[PDB]
């Protein structure tokens, strides 16, 4: 039927081969229309784990995540580590709803072991340094969204918002 | 077009229904697609018709039929052929209407009225300008009803829209199907006015209430007049002014000084008097529209571009907008404020005027802010959503729906946060340091809040007493004799007022003023003032002691004879010698009855000394002594703004809740055999065997696209005649009928279109303008208007009739006549009209029983809440199908300091499916109203009202029905001191109880200890 | 570390015409803020360290040189913590497992989050099963006529509880915190009496957030009003903002000042923070700071127990 | 409290009512239900209860009757009027007692059918007297309403 | 500290007592009492405080201005004021009792609730600190009394049952030990549970219709009827005087309070409502 990619936001090069479909169908849930990104989906009480930045499963509701959603299954390599499931489109966390959709909805997002050896002593971690916002979009928002530089030419009005809307937590072990 | 729209409203002859099918054949008979040429014959003198594109798509998307009776048998009137023109109910499907050998006619009875206009419209000096489209937006309905001549339907198939509103529609959409080619950013425009009860609430003497209210309507009004010119008219979607007294006197004022003629306004000034004010005090007399008739919930449709003079700019702006709006507001409010200070120097010496032009120097920085903020909204549209590459696009239906359900969206969210405009002030510097300009006692403690306001710091302190004369002169405010008095007769001693307040009982002295910000870039800031010097137009205003004291009033009246004598040694039945008009049509009908009206009852027979006087001339001349209680009924709509988004709430109000709309899947046993049935009677002659076939179909056994794709069932029968159509493909008749049927069924609600809004509008208009009448029928005196609620102040004995009679009539069902609105058993009927009614959204009404000297902030808000939370708290057993479930609003709730009483009003949910319905509406008030009569009269001893408290349990107890029907029934026969009376309970109120959880009000469960509480409070209040 | 305030009887903290989400039965000339502004608990402690030291100072410095940092105000049943949640003129009073999850509510889908909204404060609110709305009427008795005394007749409504709760404050150094503990008080109103009871009750006191709760009043310079009271929807998502007076200082028994705020109970977004460290920088932000010290500016996570100042 | 005693009693004069068959039986029920309530509060519960088991007649065949009565509902306690009412009222008593746990059923039930513990339920009842003055008050002013209401005046 | 001695006591209704309100929710009566939180009877201590004062500058009128230090001054709020009364709390009233099965018979007994004794304990241990005279054993009482909270309990040996206010039977679950008298009434003080002693409460106030007749014709004026609500004589209310260190509060109590203690509270003084005596809770026990 019709499917979706959750994709991480890091502020760490493990964001260059994660995706394998552009478009899949016609349409993304993240759509940036002439005002910025919106549906960005957040999950809650998850971390990451920065170094092949995957969702470790923690029980903190504090520990919240940030990523768009895109269409396609991750590289066809894939699905013995991942979190493979189906929403009717009311029980996501989305931020800045736009549009609506059909009340049915699979996703796909990037998961990880727990590494049940350590303390998950957590910490948030800002979008900063513009050099990384520079040269993240394109990696993110060129090979998923060809709309971009023909109908964005507020990228830095796109800019802003990826040092003001996205953030997330790490373990830092 | 601009100034080209008329055709836009004026595509269809009213007669449209009676020249399809060739219903009336002669009517293109003797004349210099068929239905169309007399319309293009009508389209005359100005324009042909804009058919190439400039009225296609927009009646196409104006309509919402087009999709529900497919889109070639739209456009194909000899399908189904009907001949009968019935008129059907927009909300209900079941109301009908017939229409019969009352239309215009041909050539000869054609002319009787298109030269009419041009008696009037014609004569004025004009290059065409858009005062005739606004001398047409309103007056077109008028010289149709006053030419006796019945609204006719617009589809024979789907009669659920009146011409009028069908071309209303067209021409509203109008504006966004031409913007949407150059710039293609078509706006729908929401404006909305923050805490309005919160601000009405913060004034004293009524005087304070009823410029409060008139504020926050005329404030709002002149936003549009920087609207209904700039851009013109037919902009203002939800808040119409098909029946707008606000429209009406700017109008005839706007043919003031710009299109002054004089027999035309003979000609029409008697013209609108009759179908939109039937106010012998009519807008002159007084010079003001008398009832501030804004609700504030107002939205509004746009193109997108601007005209700064015979030049309108293409741009886009995008949201360079609104704050357009914004500050035009606040320019209305600096312009109310400058109108003030040019009153104020006119009025250089006198006392209350020797204030304001003192405040109004001592600081001007604080004023500049609005004392209201508003909260606005923009939605957004583009050509890619109207069309696909050239031509009418998919999807067009869903999207206005979808923009409304937008903006809406937009509004709940701004809700979550509010923002008393008060904080809007700076005033950190002023209250730190000794900055605060204090008239009279400057309080050594910092500074006092204001008495009225309550929040902000008083500019004004008058002393409490010492004796209450000398202290005016001391402290720098009287300095003499001649001021001192306006300053205790305006504003009594011992009272603070911030500048708001101030300004408010500033205007409560001087109304015209309001004229100011009630035209709009129309005259100048200073010629309405002038025009105001000019005159001495004196207005009074009843308080709460005046409206206390109707009853006393008319029999000292009827006693007018043999009362005097007794009287004139206080100067009682002495004559003003002015013309004093107030907006108090009780008073409007009396004054002229050698009564001085125009006195203050707390002074004479309310204060504590004198009416051990007037007791005496009362007991030896048979007068009651007078009543210190008025009541204060404020009504509200259920769903009002929700029925505006087609959900089901105000049809099942407590079934289908609000919340239910998330997963309404849960709900779908019952919207279905709502939405089926509206749709299987929407649309009478022969397509009922039509919608029929596909209604179930969507999930019985066919899937998507699949009744479609079997049932060839009578289309294919409605085809293969002469000429008829020259389009074999007949999938298209139920591949996309089927699809809107499924949307329909699927997300529960109708779809919405401006035509539904328009009507609705123009609904909700009649409702105000009958509800009106009815206050003023009854010796009542309105506060407010609104379409979603009415606040008005009557006296304790007229409220329950009158609620009785609000709302039947409300619901389309009268008794009487209302001036001219015929009120009929579903519609309003204007001599040989009929407008749809608002049958199925309920009403809720809220009553204060309070004495006069109550602080009226106080019993306002405590009329606002008591309606509010009660609104949402009380539900009671009401018989869905039969079998009884839990309601949620549409009651009636009584106060009488502390002493309460929810009385429903429908106790049978979806409120109306029958024509028998409309009787058993407020049905329990007619129970108390009997009972009141055989209390007074003298059938039924009063000791029933205490008797019930040994009943009480019994009958609470009792789960049988007859028993039940027993003890109340030997409950009355005890008391009953004929003894062989009839006075019986209707047999269904036996069980209705009423859960009031989560709440520490203390509430009876069950009915009829509710309606003797409810006689209990109505009675205790006339003592 | 953690200071108790059990009030002894039911207690009034004036309220200038500011609630009205309840059916009154009668008026009364003045209400009860349901949680004492954090100018009345400032000044409650500082009632009991006053010393002729005080001199001259616009009643906070002085104030502000007797006490560490008061961090905020909430209710504390038995075990519970309550704490206020408020939507537009529409208060309530709600503990920690309702909050957690609330930035759902306010960005999800229009019908749920209306559930969400309507069963936050009408049926998880815990408000009327605590407070109480009771009305005094007072009157004054001239010795000689014997009867009231014309034109003195006030009403107050007060504040009653139904079961035994204590009002939770934090401060530090525990200097203070021995001078302080089982000493009862005329905590704020006409001579009302609370018992202060102080424990040790560790708490975080840093926290980067999306969302934060205001416990007590955030106080806007009125330099910003202007440039603030116009997109609001990048501060706060839920509450009320409206001018409120300090309070009224002892010392010189004068009111003691007036600006915007957000009441004590509203979501605000992180993008406070920074507006109001980046709009005020100079002696306003010292003010600012004095402000702060006693409890004003303070937020709560809407996750766990943890607090922040604004300005520090 | 006594507010179920509202429907206890609603139950005891439905029983009551479909018992006794002749219509005359009925209003001398009305007519004792009106009399004997104000004599237990006026001359004490015990003398009035002697009064009503005199006027009673506690023959075998009548007491089956009210036997069935207690869990049957067809059950028609027959003989004649002014003498079947004074049996409904004690009935009426009884079925308090009973459904209040005052006295148990069974010994109710037992003792009203072996002549020497029908003494014994007396005796019972003389210990009992305080406490039934004070719970009964409700549920017989109740029947006092009810009969006054579904029993038309003779 | 600012709050150095404190001073409980207990106010013995000599007469019936009515302490008005303005009609506010009137379950039929005109003129209510004042309301706790939860229903019971209490004294504002506005009303206590005032009324207290009044009597005492009558009384005392030498040392008007030591009452005017202590209790605050009329016109002159240059300083505030150095004493304060605690709302008076209901702590027992007078109820008819029919005892069914005990030995010494009895008419009337107190009744309380274990509400009111948990309000009072508030007051007793929010108080023990600075009270250098610790009410230790009246404290320890109170909250023995607590521990068996859920029980109709009494403060005796001999009722075992009863019937209160002639309609409501209780079953009296003794105290399991011995407890020295609270008060030197002999009559014994029942701790209902709650629910049940709201009834018995309730149903222990005097509500009474009163009218006004035409002086000369014998028969009622019309709108000259109203209802009223009395505390029962005997009643018991507890309450605590506070105070801060003056050296003017030191001769306060040492003349004016242990003096006084007899004073006329709340309204209806004609109608004899009123007369009242105040026992200070340090000289017995
Ligand atoms: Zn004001």
């Amino acid at each position: 039927s019709t499917q979706r990619e959750y994709v991480f936001i890091p502020i760490t090069n493990s964001i260059t081969i994660d995706v394998k479909i552009t478009i899949g169908g016609s349409d993304h849930i993240t759509n940036i229309d002439e005002r910025g990104i919106h549906n960005v989906l957040v999950i809650t009480g998850y971390a990451v784990d920065e170094k092949n930045g995957r969702l470790v499963p923690t029980l903190d509701p504090c520990d919240y995540v940030k990523g768009i959603l895109v269409a396609g299954t991750p590289q066809q390599a894939q699905s013995n580590d991942f979190l493979t499931l189906k929403l009717p489109a009311n029980k996501l966390y989305l931020i800045r709803k736009k549009g609506n959709i059909s009340d049915d909805l699979k996703i796909y997002i990037p998961y990880s072991s727990p590494d049940a050896r350590n303390s998950m002593k957590t910490k948030p971690v800002s979008i900063s340094d513009d050099t990384i916002v520079n040269n993240i979009i394109k990696e993110v928002f060129d090979k998923i969204y060809n709309i971009t530089q023909k109908e964005k030419v507020k990228i830095e009005k796109v800019k802003e918002d990826i040092k003001e809307l996205f953030s997330y937590y790490a373990l830092e072990q | 077009f601009l100034d080209y729209k008329i055709i836009a409203l004026l595509h269809d002859p009213p007669n449209k229904a009676w020249v399809i099918t060739g219903r009336a054949r002669n009517l293109t008979q003797q004349l210099s697609r068929k239905h169309e040429k007399v319309a293009k014959y009508i389209i005359n003198q100005l324009f042909g018709k804009n058919y190439s594109e400039k009225v296609d798509n927009a009646d196409k998307l104006a309509s919402s039929i087009d999709r529900y009776l497919g889109s070639i048998v739209y456009k194909e009137r000899s399908l189904f052929e009907n001949r009968s023109i019935f008129l059907k109910n927009i909300l209900l499907s079941n109301i009908q209407r017939d229409i019969g050998n009352l239309f215009p006619k041909d050539k000869s009875k054609l002319d009787n009225l298109i030269l009419e206009y041009k008696k009037l419209l014609n004569v004025i000096n004009k290059t065409n300008l858009i005062l005739k489209y606004q001398l047409f937006y309103l007056i077109y309905e008028l010289v149709w009803i006053d030419s006796k001549y019945e609204n006719t339907p617009s589809d024979t198939r789907n009669p659920t829209h009146t011409i009028f509103d069908h071309l209303y529609a067209t021409a509203a959409m109008m504006n966004w199907i031409l913007s949407l080619e150059k710039e293609a950013k078509g706006y729908l425009l929401g404006i909305d006015t923050i805490g309005v009860a919160d601000f009405i609430s913060k004034g004293r003497k009524t005087r304070d209430l009823w410029i409060s209210s008139y504020l926050v309507s005329a404030l709002l009004w002149y936003v549009i007049t920087w609207f209904i010119e700039e851009y013109g008219p037919d902009v203002i979607l939800f808040p119409s002014l098909r029946f707008n007294q606000f429209y009406a006197f700017y109008l005839l004022e706007k043919l003031r000084k710009e299109g002054v003629s004089e027999d035309v306004i003979d000609e029409i000034k008697e013209l609108i008097t009759k179908y939109i004010f039937n106010g012998d005090d009519l807008f002159e007399n007084l010079k003001i529209p008398p009832y501030p008739i804004i609700p504030g919930r107002i939205t509004l449709i746009l193109p997108g571009l601007i005209r700064e003079g015979e030049e309108y700019k293409k741009v886009q702006d995008d949201n360079c907008f609104i704050s357009k709006v914004k500050e035009r507001y606040n320019e209305g409010w600096r312009k109310l404020i400058e109108g003030l200070r040019c009153y104020s120097e006119r009025k250089r010496e006198d006392g209350f005027w020797n204030l304001v032009c003192r405040v109004l120097k001592l600081t001007e920085d604080l004023l500049q802010t609005t004392p209201l903020n508003i909260r606005v909204k923009q939605v957004s549209v583009t050509e890619d959503e109207i069309f696909n590459n050239n031509k009418l696009r998919s999807d067009s239906w869903k999207i206005y729906d979808n923009k409304y359900r937008q903006l809406v969206s937009e509004f709940k969210k701004s809700k979550l946060v509010k923002v008393t405009p008060e904080s809007r002030l700076k005033l950190f510097e002023l209250t730190k340091f000794d900055k605060l300009p204090q008239i009279g006692e400057k309080s050594k403690r910092g500074y006092e809040f204001c008495t009225s306001c309550g929040v902000l710091p008083a500019v004004v302190i008058m002393p409490k007493e010492d004796e209450l004369e000398k202290k005016l002169i001391d402290l720098g405010i009287a300095r003499d004799e001649k001021d001192v008095r306006s300053i205790k007769n305006m504003i009594s001693p011992g009272e603070r007022l911030c500048p708001w307040c101030l300004v408010k009982r500033a205007l409560g002295a001087e109304p015209r003023l309001m004229r100011i910000l009630l035209l709009g870039d129309l005259y100048s800031v200073e010629k309405i003032v002038n025009e105001i010097v000019s005159r001495d137009v004196k207005i009074e205003i009843p308080s709460t002691s005046d409206i206390a004291s109707i009853k006393t009033f008319e029999e000292m009246i009827e006693k007018k004879n043999e009362i005097c004598e007794d009287l004139k040694e206080e100067e009682v039945c002495e004559k003003p010698s002015e013309s004093v008009l107030s907006m108090w049509q009780w008073f409007n009908k009396n004054y002229y009855n050698g009564i001085n009206l125009t006195i203050d009852p707390e002074e004479y027979w309310f204060s504590e000394k004198r009416r051990r006087y007037y007791f005496s001339v009362f007991r030896r001349h048979r007068i009651t002594f007078p009543s210190p209680y008025y009541a204060l009924v404020r009504a509200d709509s259920d769903y009002l703004g929700d029925l505006l988004e087609g959900k089901l709430t105000p049809y099942l109000a407590g079934i289908i809740d609000s919340g239910d709309y998330a997963n309404i899947s849960e709900k779908k046993e019952e919207v279905n055999k709502l939405l089926e049935e509206y749709l299987v009677n929407a649309g009478s002659g022969s397509i009922v065997d039509y919608v029929k076939t596909v209604l179930k179909c969507i999930r019985e056994n066919l899937n998507k696209c699949s009744c479609a794709e079997k049932i060839y069932s009578n289309e294919v029968a409605k085809v293969m005649f002469r000429v008829n159509v020259e389009k074999a493909n007949v999938e298209e008749e139920v591949k996309n009928s089927l699809e809107y049927f499924e949307t329909i069924l699927n997300e529960g609600r109708i779809i919405v279109t401006p035509a539904w809004h328009v009507s609705i509008s123009s609904a909700l208009n009649r409702g105000l303008l009958v509800e009106l009448e009815l206050v003023n029928k009854h010796k009542g005196f309105v506060i407010y208007a609104g379409g979603d609620d009415l606040l008005a102040m009557l006296p304790v004995d007229e409220v329950l009739d009158f609620i009785k009679e609000s709302r039947r009539a409300f619901a389309g069902f009268g008794t009487e006549k209302l001036g001219n609105m015929c009120l009929e058993n579903g519609f309003v009927r204007i001599n040989n009209a009929y407008y749809p009614s608002l049958p199925i959204v309920g009403r809720s009404y809220s009553v204060i029983i309070a004495h006069y000297a109550d602080p009226l902030f106080f019993v306002i808000n405590d009329s606002y809440n008591l309606l509010e939370e009660g609104k949402e708290i009380i539900r009671y057993r009401v018989m869905y199908n039969g079998e009884y479930k839990d309601a949620k609003k549409d009651v009636a709730i009584f106060r009488y300091q502390g002493l309460t009483s929810v009385i429903p009003l429908s106790l049978k949910r979806p409120i109306v499916s029958s024509v028998s319905d409309f009787n058993e509406i407020a049905s329990i008030i007619d129970v108390i109203l009997e009972l009141k009569k055989r209390i007074d009269e003298g059938r039924i001893s009063v000791s029933l009202l205490y008797d019930y408290e040994k009943y009480k349990h019994l009958i609470v107890a009792s789960d049988e029905k007859y028993l039940t029907e027993f003890l109340v029934k030997d409950w009355i026969k005890r008391n009953s001191l004929r003894k062989h009376v009839e006075f019986t309970i209707d047999e269904k109120l036996y069980g209705v109880r009423l859960t009031i959880e989560n709440y520490p009000i203390k509430i009876p469960n069950d009915l009829i200890s509710n309606i003797v509480y409810t006689l209990r409070i109505i009675y205790g209040g006339e003592k | 570390k953690r200071v108790l305030i059990k009030p002894l009887e039911p207690l009034m903290f004036r309220s200038q015409g500011e609630f009205e989400p309840l059916i009154t039965g009668s008026h009364t000339a003045a209400q009860s803020l349901i949680i004492p502004r954090p100018s009345t608990i400032a000044g409650m402690l500082g009632y009991i360290l006053f010393n002729k030291s005080s001199g001259t100072g616009d009643w906070l410095s002085d104030l502000t040189n007797l006490l560490a940092t008061i961090y905020g105000t909430f209710i504390e049943t038995n075990g519970e913590y309550l704490f206020p949640l408020r939507m537009g003129n529409h208060l309530a009073l709600v503990d920690q497992q309702h909050l957690i999850n609330l930035p759902t509510l306010l960005e999800k889908e229009y019908e749920r989050r209306e559930k969400g909204i309507y069963e936050l404060f009408y049926d998880k609110n815990k408000l009327f099963q605590i407070i109480n709305h009771q009305d005094r009427i007072g009157i004054s008795i001239d010795k000689s006529t014997r009867t009231v005394k014309e034109h003195y007749l006030y009403s107050a409504r007060y504040l009653a509880f139904k079961k035994e709760v204590n009002y939770v404050i934090f401060i530090d150094n525990d200097a203070i915190s021995d001078k302080i503990n089982g000493k009862i008080v005329n905590f704020g109103g006409e001579n009302r009496i609370a018992k202060l009871e102080v424990d040790d009750y560790k708490v975080d006191t840093s926290i980067e957030e999306e969302y934060y709760l205001a416990l007590s009043p955030i106080l806007i310079p009125d330099e910003a009003l202007d440039n603030f009271l116009d997109n609001i929807s990048d501060y706060v998502a839920m509450g009320k903002v409206d001018k409120i007076s300090l309070g009224f200082d002892i010392a010189n028994t004068k009111r003691k000042e007036m600006l915007t705020a957000i009441l004590e109970g509203s979501i605000v977004k992180r993008s406070i923070i920074d507006f109001i460290k980046n709009e005020i920088k100079n002696d306003l932000r010292y003010r600012f700071s004095k402000y702060e010290k006693i409890g004003y500016n303070t937020l709560m996570s809407l996750c766990k127990l943890a607090l922040r100042k604004i300005l520090s | 409290l006594y507010e179920e005693d509202y429907k206890l009693a609603l139950e005891a004069f439905k029983k009551v009512f479909n018992a006794l068959t002749h219509y005359g039986a009925k209003q001398a029920f009305r007519s004792r239900a009106r009399d004997l309530v104000e004599e237990i509060y006026n001359s004490g519960f015990i003398p009035t209860f002697f009064y009503i088991i005199s006027k009673a007649e506690l023959n075998s065949d009548s007491l089956d009757s009210l036997i069935s009565l207690f869990s049957s509902d067809n059950a028609i306690l027959r003989g004649s009027d002014e003498n079947v009412s004074y049996s409904a009222y004690l009935f009426i008593i009884l079925y308090y007692l009973i459904k209040r746990g005052i006295i148990e059923q069974k010994f109710l039930i037992q003792a009203l059918r072996c002549e020497k513990t029908r003494l014994d339920l007396i005796d019972k009842l003389y210990n009992l007297a305080p406490i039934i003055s004070a719970k009964i008050r409700t549920y017989l002013l109740a029947i006092k309403r009810l009969s006054e209401a579904l029993i038309e005046a003779r | 500290p600012y709050y150095a001695f404190a001073e409980p006591f207990f106010i013995h209704a000599i007469t019936h007592l009515h302490v008005g309100s303005g009609s506010s929710v009137e379950e039929e009566i005109a003129l209510p009492f004042q309301r706790d939180e939860l229903g019971y009877p209490t004294i504002y201590a506005s009303s206590l405080k005032g009324a207290i004062k009044s009597f005492l500058l009558k009384e005392f009128p030498d040392k008007r201005d030591v009452i005017y230090k202590v209790l605050g001054e009329d016109e002159n709020p240059e300083e505030a004021s150095l004493g304060t009364f605690l709302d008076a709390i209901l702590f027992a009233i007078p109820s008819r009792i029919i005892e069914i099965d005990s030995a010494k018979p009895y008419v009337w007994v107190y009744v309380t609730t274990y509400e009111l004794l948990k309000k009072v304990k508030l007051y007793l241990d929010s108080i023990s600190q600075l009270s250098n005279a610790s009410f230790s054993n009246l404290k320890n009482k109170i909250d023995t009394i607590l521990a068996k909270e859920g029980k109709n309990i009494t403060l005796d040996s001999d009722l075992k049952s009863a019937i209160l206010n002639e309609d409501f039977y209780v079953e009296l679950e003794a105290l399991n030990n011995k407890i020295p008298s609270i008060i030197n009434a002999g009559v014994p003080l029942l701790v209902l549970e709650d629910s049940i002693g709201r009834e018995v409460i309730n149903r222990s106030l005097i509500r009474v219709r009163r009218i006004r007749i035409d002086r000369d014709k014998k028969v009622v004026e019309t709108g000259g009827l109203w209802s009223e609500e009395y505390v029962p004589m005997k009643t018991i209310f507890f309450s605590v005087l506070l105070g801060k260190e003056s050296k003017e509060s030191a001769i306060f109590a040492s003349c004016i309070l242990r003096n006084l203690r007899y004073v006329i509270l709340g309204g209806k003084e004609t109608i004899g409502k009123g007369i009242v005596e105040l026992r200070w809770v340090k000289d017995v026990i």
